[PDB]
């Protein structure tokens, strides 16, 4: 009956900035919302309750003000330690909880360029019967980076699965990699394999194309 | 005070006295219980019986209560000298949306050797005539609180203005004493020949007459 | 096998229904009226109208012109007049001054063979008239016939709640002087809302005058050949058969013979060989009476449903309603309530039965918690605040209260229980302000960790949803003990009838029985008593403070032996609890066995094989 | 624990009052605090009650929205602020401590009570008392005893501690209460029993102390000379 | 001063039964509301079931059946039993107390995994760098989570980017690891990546070489 939707999903802000994360509800609920902070690999913890108060032990920076429909979790000062996800929770008359979507706050970084590194499958994998070819993405920001593969100048869909690593604590660098799985019979049918990327940091798309016959 | 209580009841040191508190069906006849309170004349009331079967700490075992239908009972085993207090029944009212008390009952167990009322009359001293007022004090002592009617006369017509009745105060020898005042003026003080105070008690009438001149 | 009409207008197909209404008894001793010129038997008497008259007329020259209905027929009470002269069918309702011998005159001329109505002597004058009906004009024959009767007209009249119902059907017959036997279902013709009491009615005939009847007006006339019959209507149970066409072709009786009553219980037109319970001596009911206490005060339902303030969820107010009459229709037709799901009671039956006392509980709660008020629910409300038993009688009433119970900000004036260590008992209310604890360490009334107030405030903001809106809830809890009822629904109160099989309605229960005086003494706080068989046989009757014992009209327990409907109509009737007066008829060939008394069967000294079991080693067979 | 209230309060017909009910030996905990009044010659009413852990008040139907009751939880003190005072409201007020339980009744019982706050309404302002001495006559002194004393008039508040020779006399002293008059004035009386042999060697004086008026008048009493 | 300990999570077959044990400390499970909040990997939190202070419990629409909660007061341990499970039920389960609408005391999380496969050794295939450069080894067709990747027996720690495991359509996880290396040291230093995991106890040391002729 109640579908909690959060407008922001991935917002980037500096230390002296306000994320202004908001949540929405289908039906009006009067000051009965709670917010949480779940660190990656750690248990979630309560931040505020009843949309106006504050839980003991929470630093006095996470606030909130919402009457019936529009709630917020504005933070006056952003710290490096509270970089996690947030959820808006509301209960029914019976104790049936309805958790909302997840919104992640990330540190700003230079756009740089999605460096493309092609990798043909090795000859050891030929005897295994399965051929896997991947192309690597590194030092790119933000997450908007197409990984669409081009085979024989044709569009390929539903053949690769994206894998994105977590942000490092040194300089917050992103990395992306997609794995394409195909049979050995279909590997010999095609001759041209490539993946193309599009990003704000590149004026033109960069594509690296290799052939099955190479030395 | 919606809950019905007798205005006064009589008791003796050694008998049983039952007080009935019957109210409306919305408050008393409903599922709500009753709570008895004892109010000493000069001490704040305290809870006597709660839950209609239990007794709090400090409550003697002689006090018992019960409820049946649309009535409440307060059964006391014996009556002491400290039992002279007002008892009230309190129950939750659905229509009033709040707790209400009973009308209250008076339980007096006392007796004194009442005798003939001895009265003394006093007029204002010469220096009261310059204050543009005249008060007449009719001091009465060694009497009973009952039959304290006070009448004033000037040997030609009764006085129906400035008369009052004062509640007596207890003495140290189980006696009650009071007085009555009569507001007049020095202009008409010398017009009349004499003044007297009339006190009637159980048919015994005593007259004291003073002469200003 | 005549006089069967349609009791209801509901269309029935291939079904059998048993009704109870004013019907014509089967094979009744109807009165015979004859009018033959030859002699001079012009019989138009005054006979009572008890509950309904079935009229059977054999006509060949249209000598019956109308009928007169009324009470005194002396221009003192309103009377109903129907007539069919040579031109129209005129029905008027006035206070007529009726003559001693009303009639209609038809004259015949020798010079020219023609018949025309001449004399109309029915009433003297009419002052005040209420209902009048004139049909379309038509031309009638009015010619005498030298043959036998040809046209048969059947009429049935009823007067229920001031409504006059006429059922008619024309069937050609060919007889001389007899009642034509056959089945012809009468169809409704016209309903007249006269609204008058009718006690006596008189038949109206016609006069024929010609040159062959010399004398004055009082002696120079003839009567011709005519015949008619009158049958009364008695309230009896019947079973009717409806085919695909919708017309009744045959029917069976339930009060004529013990063999007929077998068809009524079996609900079939064919009776097989076997044993049937039937009845011992069944007298059909003739009236229905009701009895209720004389309380006429209105219950204070306005205070509960229109209170200026409502109690909290945990501290819900309880109100007891008694010593009044409660009408459940004005609250149902308010078109404002939102919850009417009821368990154990019905809206139609709420005005018939009553209970010892009525309890009212008022509080405010949300709609998702309004549906939680039902006894088969659990939760923070349905287990910690209010509990209803599984055998709860009655229902709750809830309605939208968006206008009230709300301010500009949050309305924190109402609270509810949130924490409780044990399940609440049914019909129990708790108001506890003790600090709730969850940890192992005891809590001395502090508000530290693991120590919170059990009461939780409610946010009644106007911007909430429909299900989160605060709804005013009124709970009606009906409880019926053995104590006499002090509050009952609004119903009429009729008189008391003794020594008759009548329908009695005492304190919400209805049934069939006979009211008789009783010498039993009854304790004050008990109203009804029962026998060993757990049947009601005593009523208190608080209006008259007299104890009446319910006497069964027929206890049953009578064996009926039928060799077969296809074989013969003769049946054998065996009475179990009767030792060989309480029989339908004495009959003949009365035989007494150990199992009971057998009538209608011949006892023989032989011993053959058992055909149908009778009891105690007795067997019967259908032989020559 | 115990409940401590304020002292006697005197107000005007149409003023605002503000009393307090402090708690000694412990706070209110989580039990609800109610307020119960009691009028002389009548029963006890119920203005309303407060829940100190939430600050929520529940009034009665007889008392409209002119009286507001507030209870501070940190200091454990309740208030009974009332406006538009009327001369009928001459009753005392107690702060009641409810104690709930579990059962079919669920009727609130006041386990702990206050000590009372007498609130009275008087349109008359504070004035200066006047005392005149009374002495017995020759005809009144039939025996060896004599009756004399001092009376207080024009005094606004009935309660006034009257001492004989600054408390040096304790036998034969009697105190009389006041009485309502046509103009609302109050008057007391005081008479003592003394032998006639001490009327020529020891004098009698009356010391009246009025705390609100900050006055103390010393007056002598002398026997009459004409009789 | 609160603590919750969860146990019993692991690997079970689809359409099977698994019993969990939620141990409480500092509070009583039979006097307050107990919640079971389950969060899918890569998705948000989701409510599953709640237990009241009395003998009443509520479950979500997706888990209305095949779910039972039975607390025990003898050892102060909360128990959750599911007689049947589906493929979408793999997630992390949390037992946590709640003061009404909101929760205040959370705890750790057990891992429940449902799959029709079994233990299988990891197939490692090298990635030949193109002629800075990227080099690594690809782990394919290994089960279950997790596996560890080390470079030069832990000597190389700069530029390591271990991508998380992703579930394929065959039900077997895959993982890729890459390390940034300069082109001037391609023919000087030898890089060997170690892949091993305790469910299968398989240890293979495969070196990665630059691209050679066909
Ligand atoms: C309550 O008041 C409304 C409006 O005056 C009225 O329509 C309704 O019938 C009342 N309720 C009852 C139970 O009479």
């Amino acid at each position: 009956d109640i579908q909690m939707t959060q407008s922001p999903s991935s917002v980037s802000a500096s230390v002296g900035d306000r994320v202004t994360i908001t949540c929405r509800a289908s039906q009006g609920i009067g000051s009965w919302l709670a917010w949480y902070q779940q660190k990656p690999g750690k248990a979630p913890q309560l931040l505020i309750y009843a949309a106006s108060t504050l839980q003991s032990g929470v630093p006095p920076r996470f606030s909130g003000s919402g009457s019936g429909t529009d709630f917020t979790l504005t933070i006056t000062s952003l710290q490096p330690e509270d970089f996690a996800s947030y959820y808006c929770q509301q209960a029914n008359s019976v104790l049936a909880l309805t958790f909302g979507g997840g919104t992640k706050v990330e540190i700003k970084r230079t756009v740089a360029a999605p460096s493309v590194f092609i990798f043909p499958p090795s000859d050891e994998q030929l005897k295994s019967g399965t051929a896997s070819v991947v192309c690597l993405l590194n030092n790119f920001y933000p997450r908007e980076a197409k990984v669409q593969w081009k085979v024989d100048n044709a569009l390929q869909s539903g053949n690769s699965q994206e894998s994105v690593t977590e942000q490092d604590s040194k300089d917050s660098t992103y990395s992306l990699s997609s794995t394409l799985t195909l049979s050995k019979a279909d590997y010999e049918k095609h001759k041209v394999y490539a993946c193309e990327v599009t990003h704000q940091g590149l004026s033109s798309p960069v594509t690296k194309s290799f052939n099955r016959g190479e030395c | 005070s919606v809950l019905t209580q007798p205005p006064s009841v009589s008791g003796a040191p050694g008998q049983r006295v039952t007080i009935s508190c019957t109210g409306s069906s919305s408050n008393i006849g409903a599922g709500y219980d009753v709570h008895w309170y004892q109010q000493l004349p000069g001490t704040a009331p305290k809870l006597l019986i709660y839950g209609n079967s239990n007794r709090p700490s400090g409550v003697p075992d002689r006090f018992s209560g019960s409820k049946s239908g649309t009535s409440a009972s307060l059964a006391i085993t014996g009556l002491q000298a400290e039992d002279e207090a007002d008892y009230y029944c309190q129950s939750y009212d659905s229509s009033l949306s709040g707790s209400v008390f009973g009308g209250g009952t008076k339980l007096t167990v006392l007796g004194q050797p009442k005798a003939a009322p001895s009265v003394t009359l006093f007029p204002p001293s010469s220096e009261e005539l310059q204050a543009n007022k005249a008060t007449l004090v009719c001091l009465i002592s060694d009497f009973y609180p009952g039959a304290v009617t006070v009448a004033w006369k000037a040997d030609s017509s009764p006085v129906k203005a400035g008369v009052e009745t004062t509640t007596p105060s207890k003495q140290s020898n189980n006696k009650y004493a009071a007085s009555s005042y009569l507001s007049l003026t020095p202009e008409q003080w010398k017009s009349h020949r004499s003044y007297s105070c009339q006190v009637t008690h159980e048919g015994s009438t005593v007259e004291k007459t003073v002469a200003p001149t | 096998t005549r006089g069967v009409y349609y009791p209801d207008k509901v269309f029935r197909s291939s079904v059998l229904h048993s009704t109870q209404d004013l019907f014509l008894p089967f094979f009744s001793n109807v009165t015979w009226f004859h009018a033959i010129h030859v002699t001079k038997r012009f019989d138009n008497p005054v006979l009572p109208f008890n509950d309904g008259v079935y009229f059977a007329s054999t006509e060949k020259s249209n000598i019956i012109r109308g009928w007169i209905f009324g009470t005194t027929l002396d221009s003192k009470t309103q009377s109903l007049l129907i007539v069919n002269n040579a031109t129209n069918v005129v029905i008027k309702v006035c206070e007529f001054q009726f003559c001693n011998d009303p009639f209609l005159g038809v004259y015949y001329h020798k010079n020219n063979k023609s018949w025309m109505e001449s004399e109309f002597r029915v009433y003297s004058s009419a002052n005040n008239c209420t209902f009048e009906y004139v049909s379309q004009p038509f031309l009638m024959d009015l010619e005498g016939k030298q043959g036998n009767f040809k046209n048969l007209r059947e009429f049935v009249f009823k007067n229920i709640d001031g409504y006059f119902k006429i059922y008619s059907k024309h069937t050609p017959i060919n007889l001389v002087r007899d009642l034509p036997q056959g089945f012809s279902a009468l169809e409704p013709l016209v309903d007249l809302p006269i609204g008058i009491n009718i006690t006596r009615f008189q038949t109206l005939l016609a006069l024929h005058r010609s040159y062959l009847t010399p004398g004055d007006s009082s002696s120079g006339w003839t009567a011709g050949a005519a015949a008619y019959y009158v049958g009364y209507l008695q309230p009896r149970t019947f079973l009717l058969k409806y085919n695909e066409n919708g017309t009744i072709t045959d029917a069976v009786d339930c009060a004529l013979d013990p063999l007929s009553e077998t068809k009524c219980t079996l609900k079939s037109f064919t009776v097989e060989k076997g044993i049937y319970q039937t009845s011992n001596f069944r007298v059909q009911p003739t009236e229905s009476i009701v009895r209720f206490p004389n309380i006429t005060n209105l219950c204070p339902f306005g205070e509960v449903f229109n209170a200026t303030r409502f109690a909290s969820v945990y501290a819900w107010n309880r109100k007891r309603i008694s010593n009044c009459v409660a009408d459940y229709s004005v609250l149902y037709n308010s078109a404002s309530f939102s919850t009417f799901k009821c368990y154990g009671v019905s809206p139609t039956k709420l005005n018939d039965l009553c209970f010892t006392n009525v309890y009212a509980d008022s509080f405010v709660i949300r709609g998702d918690e309004v549906r939680q008020i039902a006894p088969g629910q659990t939760g923070k409300i349905a287990d910690y605040n209010y509990k209803l038993p599984d055998d709860f009688t009655g229902c709750v009433i809830a309605w939208n209260s968006n206008n009230l119970d709300s301010k500009v900000g949050g309305n924190y004036n109402y609270l509810y229980r949130l924490f409780r260590k044990s399940n609440l008992k049914p019909f129990e209310r708790d108001i506890s302000t003790e600090i709730y604890q969850a940890g192992s360490t005891p809590c001395n009334g502090v508000e530290g960790f693991n120590c919170y107030f059990p009461l939780q405030s409610y946010g009644f903001q106007p911007t909430n949803g429909v299900g989160y809106q605060p709804y005013r809830v009124v709970v009606l809890s009906f409880e019926l003990l053995h104590a006499p009822a002090t509050v009952c629904g609004p119903k009429k109160s009729t008189n008391l009838v003794k020594n008759k099989c009548v329908n009695f309605n005492f304190n919400g229960l209805t049934g069939t029985g006979v009211l008789t005086e009783s010498n039993k003494k009854f304790l004050p706080f008990q109203q009804f008593g029962r026998d060993i068989a757990d049947t009601t046989d005593a009523v208190r009757d608080p209006q008259t403070l007299e104890i009446l014992d319910i006497t069964p009209c027929s206890f049953g327990g009578v064996s009926v032996i039928t060799p077969g409907t296809n074989t013969s109509n003769q049946v054998a009737v065996l009475y179990q609890d009767v030792n060989c007066w309480r029989v339908y008829s004495t009959g003949s060939n009365v035989f007494q066995t150990r199992a009971g008394c057998l009538i209608g069967a011949e006892h023989v000294n032989n011993s053959y094989e058992c055909d149908i079991p009778i009891g105690a080693g007795i067997c019967a067979s259908y032989q020559t | 624990v115990q409940l401590v209230e304020s002292g006697a309060e005197v107000k005007k017909p149409g003023s605002s009052v503000k009393v307090s009910c402090k708690a000694s030996g412990g706070t209110f905990s989580s039990y609800a605090i109610s307020w119960v009044r009691q009028a002389p010659g009548q029963g006890l009413e119920w203005m309303g009650g407060i829940i100190p852990i939430l600050g929520i008040a529940n009034y009665a139907q007889k008392f409209q929205g002119r009286v507001t009751i507030t209870a501070d939880k940190s200091t454990s003190t309740a208030y009974m602020e009332l406006s538009s005072l009327r001369s009928e409201d001459t009753a005392v007020y107690y702060c009641a401590r409810e104690n709930g339980y579990s059962g079919y009744g669920a009727a609130a019982n006041f386990d702990l009570w206050g000590r009372g706050t007498l609130v009275t309404v008087s349109s008359a302002s504070t004035k200066g008392p006047s005392v005149f001495p009374l002495a017995p006559s020759s005809k009144s002194t039939s025996g060896g005893t004599a009756a004399l004393g001092c009376l207080v008039k024009d005094y606004f508040p009935e309660p006034v501690t009257v001492s004989w020779n600054s408390g040096a006399l304790t036998s034969g002293v009697h105190t009389f209460p006041a009485v309502l008059q046509s103009s609302g004035l109050y008057s007391l009386s005081s008479v003592v029993t003394v032998p006639s042999s001490s009327l020529g060697t020891q004098t009698y004086i009356c010391n009246v102390n009025h705390k609100p008026s900050n006055t103390k008048v010393d007056k002598k009493v002398e026997p009459k000379s004409c009789d």
